[PDB]
């Protein structure tokens, strides 16, 4: 079975790279660390079927944020409406999008 | 350039193919080589160069040793290519013409997004930090000699176990 | 990186075919075996590397090792089977169904 | 890209010097011309027999030392760690197996060319 | 091809039976390749043409033997006005046992198909009549 | 051999299960079945003779592919989560190629081909070894995930290895090949039981586990390989013949032996969750199980079959059994019933 | 889910430096060194405030307290910081250890000149305590009500009824 | 299925609440029977090494039957602990969910009918 050596003596073998919020090289992140951080913050205490019951909006978040599938569609959706406009004629890109932009630091 | 790696995929993809359809060992690890230089190039391309290298390296030594075992005792008389046998090379083409009709039909079938046509090149590196040191590939590897030093420990322990373990299989 | 991650799963699929459809060599069933590695190797890597996971950068080279190691074994088997018959041949070594 | 286009162009330069090999001089190709060498003698095998290296055992020692190469390779910038004294104390250990390992096929007579 | 196993209980017994005659060849079928797919397989053939005849083979006697387990229970089920009964479902399987022993050419396998195939379907309409659930999720 | 590299390989043997049993990281238990993998293949080939050889080809080919869907597994979930744990949102494509591959590691039907060849053409202590060390590993990566399974899938497993084990035990006549087949039959019911309750496939395997050491350890005694061998014991070691036949008898599933008491407690668990149909199959495969091995008591405790001249040479001879080791798990293997409610956790 | 809220153009708007990374790594010490607090008030906000959008203000002071320290470079000694900044853009490192006379004749310029001191070798790179009057968020990254854990059973270990209670298993 | 509950130290034998509970009383039919298969243990290992069955061996008997009841008795503390906690769990459960759990009321066999099946 799954024995527990490591919390038993109060060693941490592999404990510390578990997920991606969890102890980065030099001071890193993870891209996703709040989000993960939330979602297992929520998830601590009352694990398996309530943890997914009722985090489910904070797992939603940290699947959106990892996985981006939502931002992916919403993107692609917009530059299919621009490229449809394009076609149609009734749509002109600014300068700053198409071409030449004024460059800030 | 923007479906450079795209193009790299693919051409892994390509290699993998023939390492299954499986030539003579000696066109195996030409597959394989090619296939681990692509890799290496895909690793580069989407961040650090350590891990690429790392395998590239690793391969070139193992394809190597590879090479002399087949011209040692996997070898015939008449070592097949690919065009000992037609079939090979029409399942070649077959499952080429396979790739490019599944990735179209996932590019028509646009909902789940796994592939797209027009937002491909899109979604490579998706967040980087700008300002910064210390970020690449390698201080992670670093990070096993003082973070995951029981990584360290069950990689060294495993050499080590090898090394007398194919004397012990070898032995005769 | 999706599509990428799609074409390095197909890769690794295919390696597996390759290793499950036998063609009269275990050298190229070995080699089949260590496409299948290197397509999780650079699977682990673009994961690692798209999600910044520097922490979790030691798995690729972990994965590395030991499947150098189950190679290095595959090597050995394989010089044995030649020792025996002297062929390598996965339907000349059949001897023990009865 | 500047990379790329170097090695794009140094291997259109190989390509070129081998189209130029090939396409230059004047052609005259018969059987005797074009079998194997074998000192002037034709061949007894088909040269794709069975070779039976002597080293295997030194080439499996060559693999798992390559990937010990991997393992100590990440040094220059475990170095640069905030702790030092668990990573030398990891060096040490990690070198110190791999020539252990080193000595036991030594003694084993392993690296020894078996005939 | 479940919404299609679902499309053969849509309907009471005694009605459709083209439909769950179909139903049932096309499950039977589906049973049939996948065994052809073992056998050839674990015991290869001497040629590409013995397999495939073979393959066939197997392919159409499970298909058989599904076609006629549907077709005698949906006539059953037509002949007497009771649909709800595993009496129909016995008699189809025993016609579909005998339809094995006929495509092996053995009134032994015919009998004994018979008896075993009867007795599954009348348990497998038992289960449906009293909602066995086979491979339940854990509950306890 | 060699002192050393027996105490390393042996140690490895042991380390690669502890690792995966003792570690939270599916990477670690990963590395811990290629230990395990990696340390065993030096054991199996050791005579080097061509079975030894094949044998070891076969599992390492088998081991090492089954090895490399986990892995896969391991990176599909590590790309969809970013942790390193199934923990309760993965895919279930990747939950039923974790199932799949550990059941290729287990050895259970239709994965179970490699198992009978494997241990036969091997060594009677390695087969011993084998098939109970090697086989803790993945059951504690699959009680480990003991939800999150799919039960249509474990069910069917678990169903086809009862019935080909049993079958294939029925045809047999090496025991090594016996005892494998055996093996196939009880790692079935152990999976039946598996996603229900962890304690009682942690029993199953207990009983199984003290039931084919003494086995083997027999059949180490007088290094009979076959159904003869194993007949002209009477003239052997004749005061083995009441403790084979109960053991026998036991992994059976006879009552009053404590061998029923797995069974029995799957059967009424399996009630519990009203999954009658598989129940009962199980039990008539079970009833075959114990078919060939009462067969096996027939051949060498209650008939005595005809033995040779240099029998007499070998009752002059003496012998040596191992204390505290055969005794003691054949008594708790057999007549340990009675503490039924204390074996149950 | 809800409408993302970020500024306009019109307060994203501010005075940029306009000055090059070899001209600002020159003066990076005494820029470092003059105005910290406002520097350090800017990434106090930052790090409690994840949102950029709310460190606006604090951004602009920044540029602001840049703009007024180029200034008085400009105005007090400006060709001896000149030639120091177009030594450092020189090499391809921008390293201060090719060209530390031309770093003399700049440092003697601040010191004589406006006083300044040029921190040492490891000043700028401890923690600083800035003090402010911007109220602490009490709720950084937004998070929801944590629901309540399960509720444990308290009481005294008596033993099991009628013992296991396993068939016919009496004790 | 207790693994998660709260308070479950890991690889723990015998936690302090086990010291709550009344431990066996030291000659029950538990360990009466342990020392009974460790004695048999001991008279089939003498029966195998072909030794006199009871005449050979009374030291290892004897470090049969003790070890066979000394881990018997722990053992056994152990299952009656893990028991009484699954019993305590349940009754603390059934207090916290009293919806779930109505006390339901049987009536006497005077308002039911019960119907009668003649054997006739
Ligand atoms: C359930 C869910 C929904 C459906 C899902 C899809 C279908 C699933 C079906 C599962 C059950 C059948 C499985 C068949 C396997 C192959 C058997 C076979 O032919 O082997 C021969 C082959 C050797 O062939 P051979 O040496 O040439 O033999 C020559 C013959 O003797 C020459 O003799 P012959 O000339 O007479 O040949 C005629 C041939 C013609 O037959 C076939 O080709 C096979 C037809 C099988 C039909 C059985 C099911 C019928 C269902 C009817 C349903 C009706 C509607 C519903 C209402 C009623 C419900 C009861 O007959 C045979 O070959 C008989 C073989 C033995 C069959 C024993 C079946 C016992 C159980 C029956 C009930 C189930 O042996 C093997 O391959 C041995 C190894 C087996 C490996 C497979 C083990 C697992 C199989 C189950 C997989 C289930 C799905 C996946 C689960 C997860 C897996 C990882
Ligand atoms: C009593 C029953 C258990 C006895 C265990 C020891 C067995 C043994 O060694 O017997 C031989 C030995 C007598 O041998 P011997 O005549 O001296 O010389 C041996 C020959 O040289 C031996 O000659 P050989 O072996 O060189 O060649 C002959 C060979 C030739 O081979 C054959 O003849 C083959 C025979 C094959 C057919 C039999 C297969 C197995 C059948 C098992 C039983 C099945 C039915 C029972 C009901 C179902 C069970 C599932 O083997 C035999 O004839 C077999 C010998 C053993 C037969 C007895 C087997 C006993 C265990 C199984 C029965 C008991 C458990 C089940 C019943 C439970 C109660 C209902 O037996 C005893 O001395 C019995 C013990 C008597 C004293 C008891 C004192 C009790 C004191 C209690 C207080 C102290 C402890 C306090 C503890 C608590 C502290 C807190
Ligand atoms: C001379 C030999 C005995 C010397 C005893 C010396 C020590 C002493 O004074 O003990 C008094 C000690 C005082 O106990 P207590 O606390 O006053 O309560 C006594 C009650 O009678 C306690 O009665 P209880 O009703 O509470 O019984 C405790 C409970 C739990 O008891 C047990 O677990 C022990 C069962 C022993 C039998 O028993 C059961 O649940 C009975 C299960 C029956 C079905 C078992 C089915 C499997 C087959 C038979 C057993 C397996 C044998 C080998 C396989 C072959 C079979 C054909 O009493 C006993 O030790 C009673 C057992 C004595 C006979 C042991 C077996 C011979
Ligand atoms: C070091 C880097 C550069 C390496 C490449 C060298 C660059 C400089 C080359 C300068 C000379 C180019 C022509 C070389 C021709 C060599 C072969 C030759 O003489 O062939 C005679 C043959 C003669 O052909 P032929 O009509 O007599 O028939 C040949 C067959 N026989 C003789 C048997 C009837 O070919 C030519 O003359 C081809 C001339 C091509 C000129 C291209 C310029
Ligand atoms: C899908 C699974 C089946 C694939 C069949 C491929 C062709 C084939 O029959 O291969 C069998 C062959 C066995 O080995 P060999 O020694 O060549 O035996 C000769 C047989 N007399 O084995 C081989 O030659 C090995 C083949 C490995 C192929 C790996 C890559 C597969 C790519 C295609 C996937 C499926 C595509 C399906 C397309 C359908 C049409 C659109
Ligand atoms: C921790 C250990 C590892 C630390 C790092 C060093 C790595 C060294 C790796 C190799 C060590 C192998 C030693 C054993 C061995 O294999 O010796 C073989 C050698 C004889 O072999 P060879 O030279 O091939 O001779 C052919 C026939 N005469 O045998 C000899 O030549 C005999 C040598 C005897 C003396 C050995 C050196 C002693 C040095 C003591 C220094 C104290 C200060
Ligand atoms: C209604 C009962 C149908 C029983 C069908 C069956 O299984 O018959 C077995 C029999 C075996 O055939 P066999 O004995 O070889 O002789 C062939 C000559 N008809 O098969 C036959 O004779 C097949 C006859 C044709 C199919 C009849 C339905
Ligand atoms: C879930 C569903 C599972 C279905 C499982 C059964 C599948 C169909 C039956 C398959 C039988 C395969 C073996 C066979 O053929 O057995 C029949 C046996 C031999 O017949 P024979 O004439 O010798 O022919 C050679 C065999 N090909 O012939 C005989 O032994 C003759 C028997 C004649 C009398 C049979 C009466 C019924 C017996 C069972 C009663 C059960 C209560
Ligand atoms: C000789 C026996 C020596 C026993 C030494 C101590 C063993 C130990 O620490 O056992 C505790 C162990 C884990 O306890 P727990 O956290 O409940 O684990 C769940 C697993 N069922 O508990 C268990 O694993 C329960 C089963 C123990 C079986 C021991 C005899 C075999």
């Amino acid at each position: 079975p799954f024995l527990d050596i490591q919390k038993k003596l109060g060693i941490s073998l592999d404990r510390h790279f578990m997920f991606l919020s969890a102890e980065q090289p030099y001071k890193n992140a993870a891209r996703c660390h709040a989000f993960e951080k939330e979602w297992i913050e929520c998830a601590h205490g009352i694990g398996g079927t309530r943890a997914k019951k009722e985090c489910k909006i904070e797992f939603d978040d940290f699947e959106e944020c990892l996985l981006r599938y939502k931002t992916m569609r919403r993107m692609h959706d917009i530059k299919k409406q621009r490229e449809k406009l394009m076609k149609e004629g009734k749509y002109t890109p600014p300068p700053h999008h198409s071409g030449r932009e004024e460059p800030r630091p | 350039m923007n479906n450079y790696i795209f193009v790299l995929s693919s051409l892994f993809l390509v290699g993998c193919l023939g390492l299954a359809l499986k030539p003579s060992p000696i066109y195996g690890g030409l597959g394989l080589i090619v296939s681990g230089f692509v890799g290496c190039l895909m690793v580069l391309g989407f961040g650090g160069s350590f891990l690429g290298l790392m395998v590239f390296l690793i391969y070139l030594g193992g394809m190597l040793v590879v090479f002399g075992y087949t011209t040692a005792m996997a070898t015939e008389e008449y070592p097949e290519t690919w065009g000992s046998n037609w079939l090979i090379l029409g399942f070649l083409v077959l499952g080429v013409i396979m790739e490019v009709f599944l990735i179209c039909v996932l590019n028509y079938y646009d909902e789940v997004g796994v592939i797209n046509l027009d937002g491909l090149g899109d979604w490579l590196m998706y967040e980087v930090d700008d300002v910064g040191v210390m970020l690449e590939g390698g201080i992670g590897v670093a990070a096993m000699y003082s973070c995951a030093t029981w990584m360290m420990v069950v990689a060294g322990w495993s050499l080590f176990a090898g090394i007398f373990i194919i004397i012990e299989i070898t032995r005769d | 990186m999706p599509s990428t991650f799609f074409n390095l799963t197909m890769a690794f699929s295919l390696s597996l075919l390759g290793t499950l459809m036998f063609r009269s060599h275990l050298m190229s069933t070995l080699l089949c075996l260590e496409g299948m590695v290197l397509s999780l190797f650079i699977m682990t890597s673009v994961t690692s590397l798209n999600s910044n996971s520097m922490s979790s950068m030691p798995i690729p080279i972990t994965i590395l090792v030991f499947a150098a190691c189950e190679a290095a074994v595959g090597l050995a088997l394989l010089v044995k089977v030649s020792n025996t018959y002297g062929t390598d041949y996965v339907q000349n070594l059949n001897l023990l169904q009865c | 890209m500047n990379l790329y286009t170097v090695i794009f162009i140094n291997i259109l330069l190989s390509l070129t010097l081998i189209l130029v090999a090939f396409w230059l001089p004047q052609m005259n190709l018969y059987s005797e011309k074009a079998n194997p060498y074998e000192c002037g003698f034709d061949p007894t095998s088909s040269a794709r027999l069975p070779f039976s290296m002597k080293f295997f055992l030194v080439a499996i020692t060559f693999l798992l030392f390559d990937l010990e190469i991997a393992l100590l390779l990440p040094l220059p910038w475990a170095i640069q760690t905030i702790k030092t004294s668990t990573m030398m104390i990891m060096a040490f250990i990690l070198v110190t197996i791999l020539s252990l390992g080193l000595a036991y096929e030594w003694t084993q007579k392993g690296l020894e060319w078996t005939e | 091809v479940k919404r299609f196993f679902e499309s053969y209980h849509e309907v009471p017994d005694g009605t459709q039976c083209h439909r769950k005659t179909y139903i049932t060849t096309a499950l039977g079928g589906i049973c049939g390749i996948i065994g052809s797919a073992y056998s050839v397989s674990l015991n290869p053939a001497d040629s590409t043409l013995e397999a495939v005849a073979r393959v066939g083979r197997y392919t159409f006697t499970a298909a058989a033997i599904g076609a006629m387990f549907g077709l005698t229970t949906c006539v059953s089920a037509q002949v007497r006005e009771k649909p709800d009964d595993p009496l129909n479902y016995f008699i189809g399987g025993c016609a579909g046992g005998l339809t094995l022993g006929a495509r092996t050419h053995s009134y032994g396998t015919a009998a004994m198909g018979c008896v075993y195939m009867g007795t599954a379907a009348a348990l497998f309409k038992i289960g449906k009549l009293e909602g066995w659930e086979l491979f339940p999720t854990p509950k306890v | 051999m060699n002192p050393i590299t027996l105490a390393i390989i042996y140690f490895t043997i042991f380390l690669g299960p502890v690792i995966t049993m003792s570690s939270t990281n599916l990477m670690l238990m990963w590395v811990g079945l290629e230990f395990s993998l990696l340390a065993i293949i030096p054991m199996l080939i050791n005579k080097k003779n061509p079975r030894s050889t094949e044998a070891a080809t076969k599992y390492f080919v088998t081991q090492a592919t089954a090895s490399m869907i986990i892995l896969l597994a391991i990176v599909l979930n590590y790309k969809q989560l970013g942790t390193w744990m199934f923990q309760q949102q993965t895919n279930g494509l990747i939950l039923n190629m974790t199932l799949m591959a550990l059941s290729m590691k287990l050895g259970l039907a239709p994965f179970h081909f490699w198992l009978p060849e494997v241990t036969q053409g091997i060594p009677l202590h390695m087969g011993l070894i084998l098939l109970t060390w090697q086989k803790i590993a993945p059951l504690s990566i699959l009680i480990q995930i003991y939800p999150l399974l799919n039960s249509t899938i474990i069910l069917m497993l678990a169903i086809t290895s009862i019935f080909m084990g049993a079958w294939g035990g029925l045809n047999q006549t090496q025991m090594r090949k016996i005892m494998a087949y055996s093996s196939i039959a009880h790692m079935g019911w152990m999976l039946a039981i598996l996603p229900y309750n962890p304690s009682l496939t942690l029993l199953n395997l207990m009983i199984y586990i003290i039931l084919t050491a003494p086995m083997f350890m027999a059949l180490m005694l007088n290094n009979s390989m076959t159904i003869n061998s194993i007949s002209l014991l009477w003239n052997k070691t004749p005061a083995m013949l009441t403790m084979i036949s109960l053991m026998l008898l036991s992994l059976g599933g006879l009552p009053p032996l404590t061998g029923f008491l797995p069974k029995w407690i799957i059967i009424t668990e399996l009630m519990k969750n009203n999954c009658l149909i598989m129940a009962t199959l199980m039990a008539m495969m079970a009833l075959l199980n114990l078919f060939f091995y009462t067969r096996l008591i027939y051949s060498t405790s209650l008939t005595m079959f005809p033995t040779n001249n240099n029998s007499k040479m070998m009752t002059h001879q003496t012998k040596t059994k191992p204390n505290l080791m055969f005794s003691t798990l054949a008594i708790m293997s057999t007549m340990t019933l009675p503490l039924a409610p204390q074996l149950i956790t | 889910p809800g409408i993302v809220e970020l500024p306009t153009l019109e307060e994203l708007k501010v005075e940029e430096v306009k000055v090059s990374s070899a001209v600002l790594k020159a003066a990076a010490h005494h820029y470092g060194a003059q105005c910290d607090k406002t520097n350090k008030e800017f990434m106090l906000c930052r790090w409690e405030e994840k949102d950029p959008r709310r460190c606006l203000k604090e951004g602009k002071l920044v540029n602001g307290c840049a703009l007024n320290f180029f200034r008085q470079i400009k105005s007090h000694c400006a060709e001896p910081f000149t030639e120091y900044w177009t030594c450092l853009d020189y090499s391809n490192m921008q390293l201060f250890r090719h060209c530390r006379q031309q770093q003399a004749k700049f440092d003697q310029c601040v010191l004589d000149k406006l006083g300044w001191v040029r921190p040492d070798l490891g000043q700028l790179s401890k923690v600083t305590k800035v003090k402010t009057d911007r109220p602490l968020p009490e709720n950084p990254y937004h998070s929801r009500a944590r629901p309540e854990p399960n509720p444990v059973i308290e009481g005294d270990l008596k033993p099991a009824k009628h013992g296991t209670r396993f068939f016919f298993w009496t004790v | 299925m207790m693994n998660g509950r709260p308070g479950h130290e890991p690889l723990k034998f015998l936690p302090d609440e086990a010291r709550s509970l009344p431990p066996p009383k030291l000659n029950d039919p538990r360990l009466v029977y342990m020392g009974l298969l460790g004695y048999c243990t001991g008279l089939m290992d003498n029966m195998l090494r072909m030794r006199p069955v009871m005449r050979a061996g009374l030291h290892r008997q004897l470090l049969f039957v003790t070890s066979f009841v000394f881990a018997g008795y722990f053992y056994l503390k152990r299952q009656n602990y893990l028991y009484a906690v699954k019993d305590h769990d349940m009754f603390g459960y059934i207090k916290l969910h009293p919806e779930d759990f109505p006390e339901k009321e049987k009536k006497t066999y005077a308002e039911i009918l019960e119907p009668f099946h003649p054997v006739r």
